[PDB]
RNA sequence: AUAAAUUUUUAAG
RNA sequence: GGAGGUCAACAUCAAGAACUGUGGGCCUUUGCCUAUAGAACUUAUAACGAACAUGGUUCUUGCCUUUUACCAGAACCAUCCGGGUGUUGUCUCCAUCCAUAUUUUUUGGAACUUUUC
């Protein structure tokens, strides 16, 4: 039941056991569960990180992709006189809504925005710590 | 529950005929029906046993009076039955 | 305390969330839940410096069955033959 | 703002700029003197998805995009003449704030049945019980609730004086050209070239001259009150209107005080309220902050709290605030690459604004 | 390139409920309604317009093996690029079908999804403005919430009718963890908080 | 999606890459710059 | 079980057909489950009023076909 | 009120 | 006949969001329209592999005596280590739906007599 046969394909198991082995594992297990961690550390993140040319902090670095940038005319449409300066815009703005913040993207794609604000809630100090639990993380009611 | 009722009830809108115990013929609008079938029905012909016909308004029937009703054939179609 | 604190808890939420209670008293019961989940050094602040195991420490032997002893006699001065 | 990169191009910008406004309906659209063309959004995300269907499906031409701004508006608080430019006319009008609560009133636009006050859009309602509404309500003058005219977005027109009563009927013909030019210079500004708002406008009367004439005083007044109305704005105190988001947050409880340090830093700087929330380890908090300072905004929440937490802004009572600085200064300081001092935060914005314009 | 979609005439589903005959119902105003959908974000709008879709055509296309037994939600209505990768709803989106109320009286029901978003409420008023009743879905943890309350003030403005769903049932318990009765308490104190802002109706 | 399945298929004993979700999460944060460009360098690679 | 909905026929005149080919109007005012009517007085259809209010039997009625729209 | 870090070698003429 | 095989052969796997067969109408086989039946595997933060290499041409660079060998980006292609599903063959191991009568149904208000046709 628990295999398939010799030819070794295709297991098929049951919860205590992988139970046990979700615990014994824990050391080299991944263990974040929230999509919402990942915010720049996505692939997409760093596609547009490259094909902008940025650089999050933390982050992989590449080529510029698009290099020349240096063509430019002498253009009064961006300059100085005309724009204000209240917020600095940083990077992970450029790279958080991209086609916004940043005139002339070319070959961008689409940072997939946010999910649900994992509200997740785990008791991991008692093996008898009953499952359905009012855990002080909560509020009262 | 009765699945006549229920193809009544469907009926609700269309212009079904309806003849009594009495033996006079409605032709109309059904507006509304219940488990009982206590019909109302809008817009409505009704022909006196003899032959004479005359027209009226929103009339109301007991179903306990009532001897058959004539439904649209556009409902044998669907999707009552399965 | 942990079943005793956990059970006292069990109660005490119990109240808040079934009984019906006045306003001044309510408010002040759920800042406790607050500065819980802040967990509580605002109201366990203090002196520190003193070891568990190093100071010898007298684990007292009370019960409330008992009558705490109530003295008075050591309350006031005796002669000394000493 | 918008310019498409190449010059040449600038037809299928627009073929696209019309199918844009239809597709999407909330956007709302602006060409200049300029040659600029300016698009109006709701939020940030919002730009976002224009924006992209701009580029990578309508139209297919790459633009320049500025860094993100806002609108403003104009208001004010405080002899007073005016003339005609061939003096044969002249306009002097009155001007003042408006009632919080009128102007609260009028932008929510309403049917007032019970015992409630009602919106101006009905004007043609009954007009003495109109001014009954008025001089109940609001504190109005009985004698100018007689007089009331007019209004528009965010403001109305008014008329005191004798010399009207010398032709009330002389100026029972010029009414619907008058209200043109209010609508014209309210539509327009003195300072930023942006609408006026929240202002009262009482006429303080209208020379016209001998003869009158026939086609003369037809299309010559409506500019008259170009004038005229912006006249009446400068010397009452005015002052620059920014709007402001009701800015919501949720989070999980401990990470709280974090937030108050980004609202330190983002000006807005008021949090209104912290609702606890129910079974849930969250905080509501629903705050407000300019929309010029909201740029980033959401991300900075979003990630300093790794991963725990969402933000959104809006905007709904389509509530104002006065900037904070003085709206003119030959003195002021204007920093130049750095966010301005406070002192200066208004007079900046119109050195500024007008220097898109010119 | 710019969208999904589907072209053809022969490959649109079955729709199990014959057609046509829904075209007969379509006579009598009196049979058919139209319900917009609103909420505010990410409170499973779409994927419970999908629910009726999946609950009505008999075998789609656009169903991988993956959602269909599966995990991830198929969000039927969502059909552009931009919001599925961006993975939100931004142009609202109809779906039509007849369905049957407990009693079996079959009626036809425009369906219209709503964006969740707040910087889409404009795609929403027009989803009002036309529909005939709406169905405001609450997300149960996060609460009704100065969203919903705009929403609400804004339905019964308009003269429209409400009907609440409490949603994400699975985010109660098996996340939150919330013993059985502590829950029920819970969702009363929604309803109470509710209430509040429906006054002459309960 | 490693675990909460129990049922599935085998994976060629090489396909299983242990230690990619490491260099994935964030640095943390008290290494020293060798490490940290190691993780640089990690995405770099898995990016491409 | 369920109430027949004559809330629509609620004070107005019908003209209540009865049993045994004969007739009755008047203005209704009430009625219950079993079909029941309690309606203000009017004529037994050449015509003559008796009563000052009328009930009439669930069984009694063929039909109840209003008067007024 | 900062957490931003390139390389690296063998043969043949 | 069932279970298996670190067994084989032959099909099929990147597309109008997309497959195939069939009935009928029109054009003249293709093709269009209509009706009908069936759809394994793989796809929406898009895909056969929640894995991860190499080669060729072409441009842009970077080391910079020249070439193999190279530095890091792009476009267009290729190779290689693997995989799923289907059919057939072969091998091994075993076997030959209420329960009950007093207004809406089933505890009936049915019958008798007479005229016309
Ligand atoms: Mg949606
Ligand atoms: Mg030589
Ligand atoms: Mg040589």
């Amino acid at each position: 039941k628990k295999v398939n046969g010799t030819s070794y394909k295709k297991w098929s198991f049951d919860l205590p056991e992988m139970s046990n082995l979700y615990r014994l594992s824990t050391p080299l297990r991944d263990e974040v569960t929230d999509k919402n961690y990942y915010y720049l550390f996505d692939k997409k993140s760093f596609f547009n990180g490259k094909a902008l040319n940025n650089a999050i902090p933390g982050g992989p670095k590449f080529e510029p992709l698009y290099p020349r940038e240096e063509e430019e005319d002498y253009n009064e449409f961006n300059s100085i006189d005309r724009v204000i300066f209240r917020v600095p815009i940083r990077s992970e703005y450029k790279v958080a809504f991209p086609h916004l913040y940043n005139s002339r993207p070319r070959s961008v794609r689409i940072p997939w925005y946010n999910n649900p604000v994992s509200c997740i809630i785990q008791n991991d100090e008692e093996y008898d710590t009953p499952a359905l639990f009012f855990d002080p993380s909560l509020n009262p009611i | 529950n009765g699945i006549p009722v229920k193809l009544l009830n469907e009926a609700q809108g269309h212009i079904v005929s309806l003849e009594l115990t009495t033996g006079a013929t409605y032709r109309g609008k059904l507006v509304e029906s219940e488990d009982s079938m206590n019909v109302q029905l809008r817009d409505v012909i009704a022909t006196e046993p003899q032959g004479a016909v005359t027209h009226m308004d929103q009339i109301f029937v007991r179903g306990s009076q009532i001897k058959f009703i004539v439904v649209p054939d556009l409902l044998k179609n669907a999707p009552l039955f399965k | 305390s942990k079943k005793t604190h956990d059970m006292i808890w069990e109660k005490l939420r119990y109240i808040l969330q079934t009984q019906e209670l006045s306003s001044t008293l309510r408010e002040s019961l759920e800042t406790l839940f607050e500065i819980r989940q802040k967990d509580y050094k605002s109201g366990s602040q203090g002196l520190f410096i003193l070891d568990p195991t190093s100071y010898t420490v007298h684990t007292h032997s009370y019960i409330v069955s008992d009558e705490d002893e109530a003295n008075k006699e050591l309350g006031n001065f005796e002669k000394c033959e000493n | 703002v918008l310019q498409p990169l190449l010059p040449r191009e600038l037809p299928k910008l627009l073929d696209a700029l019309n199918k844009i406004s239809k597709y999407y309906p909330g956007v709302i659209i602006k060409v200049e003197e300029s040659g600029e063309h300016v698009i109006l959004g709701n939020g940030e995300l919002y730009m976002d998805c224009l924006l992209y269907d701009l580029r990578a499906s309508y139209a297919k031409i790459e633009i320049k995009i500025s860094d993100p701004l806002t609108v403003f508006s104009e208001s004010c608080s405080n002899s007073r003449l005016g003339e005609e430019n061939l003096p044969g006319l002249s306009i002097s009008v009155a001007a003042e704030p408006m009632d919080s609560k009128m102007i609260q009133d009028l932008s929510r636009n309403t049917l007032g049945k019970g015992q409630n006050c009602l919106d101006i859009d009905g004007i043609m309602d009954n007009p003495r019980k109109l001014s009954k509404i008025l001089r109940t309500e609001y504190g109005w003058d009985s004698l100018a609730s007689r007089n009331v005219w007019s209004f528009y977005n965010g403001n109305v027109l008014i008329n005191d004086t004798l010399p009207d009563e010398i032709s009330p009927e002389l100026l029972s013909k010029y009414k619907e050209q008058i209200i043109q030019g209010f609508y014209w210079a309210v539509k327009e500004g003195p300072l930023a070239e942006e609408p006026i708002y929240g202002v009262q406008y009482k006429l303080l009367s209208i020379s016209v001259p001998s003869d009158v004439n026939i086609d003369v005083m037809k299309s010559q007044i409506i500019p008259l009150m170009k004038k005229a109305c912006y006249v009446g704005l400068l010397t009452a105190i005015p002052i620059l209107l920014e709007p402001i988001y009701e800015v919501d947050i949720t989070v999980h409880a401990p990470l709280l005080p974090i937030v108050e340090e980004l609202m330190k830093k983002r000006r807005g700087s008021r949090i209104y309220k912290t609702i606890k929330v129910a079974g849930t380890p969250l905080l509501e908090v629903r705050g407000q902050v300019p929309v010029i300072e909201s740029a980033g905004f959401e991300t900075d929440l979003r990630l300093s709290t790794n991963g725990l937490g969402m933000c959104q802004l809006y905007f709904w009572h389509k509530i104002w605030r006065k900037v904070p600085g003085d709206v003119l200064d030959k003195d002021a300081f204007i920093p130049k690459l750095k966010p301005a001092p406070i002192n200066s935060l208004s007079r900046d914005f119109v050195m500024k604004t007008r220097r898109r314009k010119g | 390139e710019h969208t999904i979609f589907t072209q053809l005439k022969k490959n649109i589903p079955k729709t199990r409920y014959n057609r046509d005959y829904m075209l007969s119902m379509a006579n009598i105003p009196e049979r058919i309604i139209n319900v917009g959908v609103i909420g505010p974000l990410h409170s499973g709008k779409t994927s419970l317009m999908d629910l009726l879709v999946i609950d009505s055509h008999k075998r789609i296309p656009d169903m991988s093996k993956n959602v269909e037994l599966g995990w991830k939600p198929l969000r039927y209505l969502d059909n552009l690029k931009q919001e599925i990768d961006r993975g939100l709803s931004i142009k609202l989106n109809g779906s039509t079908l007849l369905c049957t109320d407990l009693e079996s009286k079959s009626r036809m029901i425009n369906f219209l999804d709503a964006p969740g978003h707040v910087n889409f409420m404009d795609e929403t008023a027009v989803a009002l403005a036309a529909s005939d009743l709406v169905l405001i879905v609450i997300d149960v943890v996060e609460g009704v919430t100065f969203v919903v309350e705009q929403l609400i003030k804004q339905s019964i403005k308009n003269n429209v009718a409400m009907c609440f769903v409490i949603n994400k049932l699975d985010r109660l318990i098996l996340d939150l963890k919330l013993p059985p009765m502590d829950a029920y308490l819970k969702l009363n104190h929604i309803i109470a908080n509710i209430n509040s802002f429906t006054k002459g109706n309960v | 999606f490693p675990f909460n399945r129990t049922k599935g298929k085998m994976v060629r004993a090489q396909d299983v890459a242990l230690a990619k979700k490491w260099f994935l999460q964030h640095p943390d944060e008290e290494y020293p710059v060798k490490v940290k460009v190691s993780y640089q360098k990690l995405l770099k690679n898995y990016v491409l | 079980v369920s109430t027949p909905e004559l809330k629509k026929y609620m004070d107005k005149k019908i003209l209540l057909n009865i049993n045994g080919s004969r007739k009755v109007a008047g203005i209704l005012r009430g009625y219950d489950i079993f079909l029941n009517v309690v309606l203000d007085d009017a004529m037994e259809i050449n015509n003559h009023q008796l009563g000052l209010q009328t009930v009439i039997r669930g069984n009694s009625i063929i039909s109840l076909e209003a008067l007024d729209a």
